[PDB]
């Protein structure tokens, strides 16, 4: 009756708590995309299929002395549901530390975890920003009505805020106006994050100004690409079926594998909000 | 028992 | 790494088994079997045959007339038959809480492919492995079951067989498995006054005739339904058995452990 | 203790 | 008492153990096999076959810090169920004798039995050595993959051990070394000990340091030949259901006939650790 | 009751 064999969880309780509360901080520190989006709550595990809103609408709101507006918005074939992946890493973990960690030296070391997690949320922001074609998916920078403008104009000390200027333009000539958002490339926001635009200070404080919900950056982004959207829900929205959470998967040779898990789709319901290069 | 979003709801 | 499903879950599991197997069986319905002897018996003794002693004697005191053993000692492997299939996680949650059927369309599957594999086995043993067939057992009393497309057509091949059978002093109730196209084209209504060919062809038998797609297309066998002449020693039923999670999918696998020992190779005729 | 059967009590 | 005939048991409990004892010691002298095999322990009377189980089998195996390497277990080749025979002797006593231990000479006469134990042993032998082909079994100098090598130069100083040099040469080819055995006939382990002119050292000295398990001569082996093995487990076993037991045939003629009885069979696990002429 | 093994013991 000792330690050698099949068993069940190897860890424990404080054990189980330190690696949780690792894969959470590396995550919070390490997501971008759920820094624009807004989430549509834990929805459990059971669930794999979530209806997937139509398409875009002109139709305001008319106010009227007498009630006869009746304000029509009627889709056209059907909901087109659609199916929610899942994203994973491994954790090998050497037996001889965790019997160490019992009897001798006690700092039981859990950095692939932490390791595998970011591989985990770098992967998933790279899912929001890009779809997979193989599951037949959709991506900020691929959808179709992205509403194209080029830039091809940086690099001087002040042509980089006309861009985005034209692109709010473009944004509000589709009368779909509010509190955007922007997310950069490394290298385009270094370059805009240089020194005053001989007009005050740098760039990024009026950007921020006028984008008003924050600058981000992006590594999982292309070389010389970046996005501008409108933050507003009934807009846009990232759908959890389950958090980011750890599980042991079996025993292998005599090691103990882990796996980190989360099951996430974004739903692009009006693809008007978005402009690029 | 119950749903319990975890790291989810990032300043928005 | 633990057991997934409940009691109710495996429940259903178990009954649907359990009726695809006995739907889908026709061997069970023709061979009586030796008690279910366990898991751990991989061995039984063999048959015993070709002993032509008169052995009627029949004085006042006793001669020494020879006694009836095992022509020659020897055992056979009982085999293993198994299908395997897989589920989902995530099913057995919504399964557990949104929606509450729990598919169980593969067991269905599965159990039909073994059943299927475990009839052809009876029909016709495996040739690598080294066993016995229906139509291929050595000394199998051959009589031709040819020209029909006739009135009176599979009558005179059966009551042939039968005749054949019985002049090898070897008799009794006998039963039929005939394959599809002559089991179906046998329905040529009349002999001559109402009476279905195969119904009076049943009534020859009196134990069942019956249909076994297994078999090659123009072929059949009659056999005498007793013990002592043919056996199904079985080591375990048709069962569900779990093999661990593996990148947690779990996989499943359905079990029988079957073996016929013909002890008496003279019950058989065939095309 | 009892070694059980399930599918095959056909009969004959 | 003596002729109410048919009682189960004649001899009281001191007969039987006298029995016993005899056939155990004649056994222990005159067995030669038994010597170089481990047995697979007292199974039953009940079972009737063994897994005779290998065929070959060769895998390195290899040593790392973590321990992935994929080497794939030892399993087997084929099962194959072998069924076990049965080997016999029967002698008789003449129920006068069992009279007069009981009163005259209170240790009763059993030569009879070491007869039979004698004959049983020798057949014993006769079945480790050799096949029937009635049954179909093998024997050590039968089995198919025995590395013949050719032996012709003895009767003459210039040869002898060259050519169980030679066997051991050949059995390391196959990967296969550790503490040999030997076998061999009497016309030749007497030629063994020929004191030659010049004269130096008699052979079976180097043959025993060669071997390091024992050189042994059997009379059940045929005039000029001879064998070589690996004397460990997974080459050898010998599956045994009883060992030798006196047992009771019924009383014919008011006299009493017994037999010794033991049910052996030599499985190889490795028809590889064999040599022959 | 036991199996108790009688006469083959021989080492090696």
């Amino acid at each position: 009756p000792d330690f050698l064999g099949h068993a069940e969880n190897p860890l424990r309780e404080e054990e189980w708590a330190r690696l949780n509360e690792t894969v959470i901080q590396v995550a919070r520190r390490s997501l971008v995309g759920r820094r624009i989006l807004d989430i549509y709550g834990p929805l459990g595990a059971g669930v794999q299929t979530v209806p997937y809103d139509e398409f875009q609408g002109v139709s305001p709101g008319a106010v009227d002395i007498v009630g006869e507006q009746e304000t029509a918005m009627v889709f056209t074939d059907a909901r087109k549901f659609k199916t929610i992946p899942i994203i994973y890493k491994d954790f090998l973990l050497h037996w001889r530390d965790i019997e160490a960690a019992r009897t001798h030296n006690m700092p039981l070391d859990v950095s692939a975890a932490a390791g595998a997690a970011a591989l985990c949320a770098q992967q998933e922001d790279e899912l929001i920003f890009y779809g997979d074609a193989r599951l037949g998916y959709e991506g900020l920078m691929t959808a179709n009505g992205r509403l194209t403008v080029p830039l091809g104009d940086w690099t001087s000390p002040g042509g980089g805020f006309q861009a985005i200027v034209e692109a709010t333009r473009k944004l509000n000539e589709q009368g779909h106006f509010g509190p955007y958002a922007v997310v950069l490339s490394p290298r385009l926001y270094s370059q805009l994050h240089r020194i005053y635009e001989k007009t005050g200070v740098l760039e990024i404080e009026t950007i921020r100004q006028l984008a008003s919900d924050g600058v981000y950056q992006s590594n999982r982004l292309r070389g010389e690409s970046g996005v501008v959207v409108s933050t507003g829900r009934e807009n846009m929205d990232l759908a959890v079926s389950m958090d980011m959470v750890a599980a042991y998967l079996g025993a292998s040779r005599m090691n103990h594998p882990f796996r980190v898990l989360e099951a996430l789709l974004l739903r692009i319901k009006h693809p008007d909000a978005i402009c690029t290069l | 028992p119950e749903k319990r979003l975890t790291v989810g709801s990032l300043r928005r």
